[PDB]
DNA sequence: ATCGATGTATATATCTGACACGTGCCTGGAGACTAGGGAGTAATCCCCTTGGCGGTTAAAACGCGGGGGACAGCGCGTACGTGCGTTTAAGCGGTGCTAGAGCTGTCTACGACCAATTGAGCGGCCTCGGCACCGGGATTCTGAT
DNA sequence: ATCAGAATCCCGGTGCCGAGGCCGCTCAATTGGTCGTAGACAGCTCTAGCACCGCTTAAACGCACGTACGCGCTGTCCCCCGCGTTTTAACCGCCAAGGGGATTACTCCCTAGTCTCCAGGCACGTGTCAGATATATACATCGAT
């Protein structure tokens, strides 16, 4: 058996559009924010609380953002996401 | 002298008039602090707290639970066009985001 | 060290429009974060007004007119009313 | 580090916003995105450690940030 | 002698892209203005410089909707701005 | 009173905002979009005016009305 | 008493720090105001007032005036990516627009 | 009534850097609204972090941190070392 | 190419009103001295951040087949740009008058401040019930026939 | 339409840990009184906003016509989805250490507050020169052949 491409996709949607638990990877987000935070001030140390919302906003903006993307995609007529339309959506965020 | 009797219990509130009072008057808002001042923004607050706090009760119940949870208070925001205008900007944290799919992309 | 908060009054609330529901910390957290920032915003705004007018004292206008300004639609309308009426009891003892 | 965010994170965060198909050069898009984003905030956040004198950046410094950057965040404190 | 459609568009976009004198009428914004506060409070009077400062603000802001627009219609591979244009400017702005 | 936004006014918004072909219909939808515009900022410039006990609406009221919704304006006092 | 030397003097600047100490101290910001506080303002001030004259004093000999005016601080404003970030959400009365036209147009 | 502005500042430092160019009643306006909104801005980011930090006092060190977190890159650095070469110079008379 | 039309830049001369300088005054800033309290500094304690080990399992990486979606090409028909004659009202200049912004004087209600009291609110401890995890049957829904 | 299989929903049982309640304490709000001042109100001035008339002319408007562009259709090929298999490193739990964040106590110097004075900056006035307008012109660019 194998589901039409595009099923399994619908079902991540509303799998994920249902749940509220964070989606990225905790100890890789930790070590990206504090190699970020290398280069701005060394020894620093981070409050696990710091980390986590660290971790809340970048997945809320993450998430908007490709909201954005899409409806940009839609607009040309297409299903698929693409850089363009990133760079759309940020550019006409003022971003 | 008389028994204590708090400015919230005076207006009917449950919100802390005193303590509101407080804050504006070490807020560095202004110089002078009007006695109404407090109560007008306790009463305010206290609104806005019902409002919001019915809404995710409501959600509450429809989702079979007993307690509120920050996907019910994200839920009651997003689905009310004023609440949501009001927090337009915020982001509640583990509120994740309302069921959506473009009609373009459905089968 | 004791840190204030508006858990209590948020509870009392809550109890008075839904008796039987309760509220997780996480919720409880939010709450505090909200009724801070709207006590922010209004303040902030009321204090405006009165530097523009040049005035020394926020007064229940001031704060009726943040609310007008901040407020969308029906939600200033009903905190003015809440307003007015916790004012005019208050000041009738 | 960066590349720590994995494709299937991404692809998890497109279908959060409703994304349903995805082009391959979407990953190395989003992942400067998100370290621009980053970056941003954790030199606010920086900021108001080293005004405090503190050596650990606290969740109210980095809600300070946010809050500063006109993306206020609920639940940790303000 | 006729120009090809696009030579005289481009000579206007040129000539008000050069200038800066506000392009609507002031008597009919004036008239707007009044129409519009007449519904939240009576007998208004309304100083000059008001009038200009909503005119000045009004014009910019429909430029840089207008500038929007048109990233949308090129990005719809058109170069031709439609309302779908200024809607979906207007969504991912978040107005 | 709206119909006073003429169609050569709108051509040349869009002019100076660089574009160069226009649709029919993008009139009507400008028109629609600068009333909402103009109500918002006229509310709030009201609601000082109001305030104020004033029966005039002032350039400082239009000014502060534009900044609190994020359109600050120079040129007018502030 | 000694003659009066203002502070602005002292500092070497041309801004006034006496009259941004009482704009602080009246302003409701804090309960108290250093003494270098208004002095370290009127600097930043100073500079940022000289940066943005000086660059629309350029555009307008590029444009042989010898007045600058609200077109020339557009201008240099736009021009410079810095200064058009700090100032992005702010509208200059008679300041038009950037010459740019899509490439995408051009016959 | 008299009506405080920046204009004879504004001025003078037009005619420090550019001494033979002059300029209009709007460009003058136009600046005068800048320097006001940088003030706001600088005073009230100093103010909330002298309120974070639970301190009453509006310090040189308040008003460098506002400076770094609004100036973007090149225009805080050379702001910062202004502000620091003019402290030097008051605080040594 | 090419020449003709054509709009646009450029060069010069008149005017004009708006900006740069001077003056008088007055009120806000500077010099001088005082108190007191806020912030700097030093010691302490404890909690909470960092680092390491191990297992184990869920998630990430990789390969592969294929189908469906991006994208390029083409035809058509219609909607919009360009130009021209007409008409409509915007603009400018003068004049009128009156509403209301703005300033001054006076005074009274009202909010800051201060000391004593006490009760509301917070920290800590305990328990039980809501929820979560597990597992298994029911229902839904999808795709190939 | 059908049917099988895969996924989700629901229903019930067990446990566990976090929300709710109770209690001691302490410090922050309340009460009662005093005093200065700020803003509420009356009244007067005089500015500027509104209303109108008339003339002019530039902008809007209506229409004709041609053509460039939006849009629908078709074909192709490539590259993303979906699924099976292997690997790897995230996560959980458990332990150790130490460093730095929060707290308290003492001191001192730095800023508010008051007074007295005086000079800088801000309305008012003026004159003169930079720029706006008009005209002629040169020049580059668009278009049809």
């Amino acid at each position: 058996h194998r589901y039409r491409p595009g099923t399994v996709a619908l079902r991540e949607i509303r799998r994920y559009q249902k749940s509220t638990e964070l989606l990225i990877r905790k100890l890789p987000f930790q070590r990206l924010v504090r190699e970020i935070a290398q280069d701005f001030k060394t020894d620093l140390r981070f409050q696990s609380s710091a980390v986590m919302a660290l971790q809340e906003a970048s997945e809320a903006y993450l998430v908007g953002l490709f909201e954005d993307t899409n409806l940009a995609a839609i607009h040309a007529k297409r299903v698929t996401i693409m850089p363009k339309d990133i760079q759309l959506a940020r550019r006409i965020r003022g971003e | 002298r008389a028994k204590a009797k708090t400015r919230s219990s005076r207006a009917g509130l449950q919100f802390p008039v005193g303590r509101v009072h407080r804050l504006l008057r070490k807020g560095n808002y202004s110089e002078r602090v009007g006695a109404g001042a407090p109560v007008y923004l306790a009463a305010v607050l206290e609104y806005l707290t019902a409002e919001i706090l019915e809404l995710a009760g409501n959600a509450a119940r429809d989702n079979k639970k007993t307690r509120i949870i920050p996907r019910h208070l994200q839920l009651a925001i997003r689905n009310d066009e004023e609440l949501n205008k009001l927090l337009g900007r915020v982001t509640i944290a583990q509120g994740g985001v309302l069921p959506n799919i473009q009609a373009v992309l459905l089968p | 060290s004791r840190k204030e908060s508006y858990s209590i009054y948020v509870y009392k609330v809550l109890k008075q429009v839904h008796p039987d529901t309760g509220i997780s910390s996480k919720a409880m957290g939010i709450m505090n974060s909200f009724v801070n920032d709207i006590f922010e915003r209004i303040a902030g705004e009321a204090s405006r007004l009165a530097h523009y007018n040049k005035r020394s004292t926020i007064t229940s206008r001031e704060i009726q007119t943040a609310v007008r300004l901040l407020l969308p639609g029906e939600l200033a309308k009903h905190a003015v009313s809440e307003g007015t009426k916790a004012v005019t009891k208050y000041t009738s003892a | 580090n960066i590349q720590g965010i994995t494709k299937p994170a991404i692809r998890r965060l497109a279908r959060r916003g409703g994304v349903k198909r995805i082009s391959g050069l979407i990953y190395e898009e989003t992942r400067g995105v998100l370290k621009v984003f980053l970056e941003n905030v954790i030199r606010d956040a920086v900021t108001y450690t080293e005004h405090a004198k503190r050596k650990t950046v606290t969740a109210m410094d980095v809600v300070y940030a946010l809050k500063r950057q006109g993306r206020t965040l609920y639940g940790f404190g303000g």
